[PDB]
């Protein structure tokens, strides 16, 4: 919700999509992150790119 | 969130050799001379007997 608010401000389309799935972060190669672990048991820190 | 970092005791960096240097002085250059009169004399003779 805030990035699709924030890409409205900047007058870029929000975030949209078609078919049956879901919304999730994702590496550079595309591997989505675990949706019911925290970001401490994951491996992101400061300065990271998702 | 940040990954730890201690720094260890520096690597030993490649040494620098110092240089003294004493030119070498240049060369001399010859004496000038008087022509051979004793020479000449004889010469001027040759060619006035041919």
């Amino acid at each position: 919700k805030v990035v699709n608010s924030r890409l409205r401000e900047l007058g870029e389309a929000p975030l949209e999509a078609t078919g049956r799935g879901r919304w999730a972060l994702c590496l550079v190669d595309g591997a989505p992150l675990r949706a019911t672990q925290s970001l401490t048991e994951q491996d992101v820190y400061d300065g990271d790119r998702l | 969130m940040k990954r730890g970092f201690a720094r260890p005791t520096p690597e030993k960096p490649p040494v620098i050799k110092p240089e003294n240097i004493v030119l070498s002085t240049p060369l001399s250059i010859p004496p000038p001379e008087g022509k051979p009169w004793w020479l000449i004399v004889v010469g001027v003779v040759v060619v006035g007997l041919l």
